[PDB]
């Protein structure tokens, strides 16, 4: 499947996304600091076999959080400043997201 | 006797402008007027306090880097005008005054919202100028309290409050003078005259309080030891 | 494969301070090595400090 850029990291906290828009790219203005994500986006890993550790997992935490990795962009260490301008490219035929 | 020393006084005060001030302190022995001199002008540029502008919001602004459709400046450059806004708070540690101007023409320090505890000394103090007839510009300028020097650096926020480095001391420059003053019956007596240059936020006869008591209150270490 | 492109930019300001490089227009070079308090500066008869 293709990588999907998301404002739902499942396992980060919700401070950690406050910064982020419903379509998960940081707001303009914002004051960031090293590690802090920009970007949200989650690669998938996927198998076709649920073992009952994993069935278990899904049901008490939800499928969403399964079958998901985290690949978002953030602030290289030793980096500051203020976020002033944000460009969206999307290849065509791709649907566009509210920030385009 | 050799072990009495005569002390000066505070005898005249000229104001020759708003911001420029001469005090003179009379009489002196010899070697004091210089000894007192430096330490007064270091204290006087070092230590007075004063009051400053240190957050500003704007309604359709986010950031300092960007610009405001009808308005001739830009936001980093409204911020450094703002940085040299004189106030004198006369009530309180901390205030917020309200701007708010529309129509074509110059916003100057005039059209900050009149408060009770707050005085403009200088409301010829251009702030921004409007080019559109239907362009408006509403802010909040945050002024307090304080002593030196700081940068907004060394000090969440919500998106849109701007901050501003703060300058708080009120003087400008500091010079002094001694000369030979005429006493009744001695000629070994100096006088001390100090010209002062400020922002018109403060009294020069408090400052000069205010540096001899910060003066004594360091000193007084020395005398018990 | 490529099927979007995020671009983010970061402003920042840089202040003066001890270890930056000055220079004039005749090949006088140096690096800032203290950063003096006002009252310390030399002045002259007006009180102008340098």
């Amino acid at each position: 499947g293709p990588e999907e850029i998301t404002a739902d990291i499942p396992n980060v906290g919700e401070a950690a996304l406050s910064k982020l828009d419903e379509s998960g790219i940081v707001y303009i203005g914002a004051e960031v600091t090293g590690g802090d994500i920009l970007v949200g986006k989650v690669t998938p890993k996927g198998e076709t076999q649920l073992t009952p550790e994993e069935k278990l997992l899904r049901a008490i935490f939800g499928e969403k959080a399964s079958d998901v990795k985290d690949s978002s962009l953030r602030v290289p260490n030793g980096v500051s400043g203020t976020v002033i301008d944000v460009q969206v490219f999307t290849r065509d035929g791709v649907e566009k997201d509210k920030r385009a | 006797s050799v072990t009495e020393f005569l002390k000066p006084r505070l005898v005249d005060i000229e104001q020759v402008s708003s911001t420029h001030a001469k005090v003179t302190l009379e009489p002196l022995e010899r070697g004091f007027g210089h000894t007192l001199g430096n330490a007064l002008r270091r204290i006087l540029l070092s230590s007075m306090p004063g009051c400053a502008v240190t957050e500003v919001e704007i309604d359709g602004v986010l950031h300092e880097y960007s610009t405001k459709e009808g308005v001739q400046e830009d936001i980093l450059e409204i911020l450094l005008n703002l940085k040299g806004l004189a106030v004198r708070v006369q009530g309180k540690d901390e205030v917020i005054l309200t701007l708010n101007k529309s129509g074509i023409g110059p916003v100057t320090a005039a059209d900050i919202t009149h408060d009770g505890d707050v005085e403009i000394v200088k409301p010829q103090h251009v702030i921004c100028h409007l080019t559109d007839e239907n362009a408006s510009i509403s802010m909040r300028i945050k002024v307090q309290r304080g002593r030196g020097y700081v940068p907004a650096s060394t000090r969440e926020r919500p998106i849109g409050r701007l901050l501003v480095d703060a300058c708080y001391s009120p003087v400008e420059r500091i010079a002094y003078n001694v000369e030979a003053a005429r006493v009744e019956q001695r000629t070994d007596l100096d006088k001390l005259v100090i010209e002062m240059e400020t922002n018109g936020t403060i009294d020069p006869e408090e400052a000069i309080r205010r540096a001899a008591t910060i003066l004594a209150e360091q000193l007084e270490a020395f005398v018990d030891l | 494969g490529v099927l979007k492109i995020v671009k983010v930019y970061l402003a920042v300001k840089r202040r003066i301070q001890p270890g930056d490089k000055m220079a004039g227009r005749h090949g006088n070079k140096g690096v800032i090595s203290k950063i003096n308090p006002i009252e310390d500066m030399p002045y002259d008869e007006n009180g102008t400090p340098v």
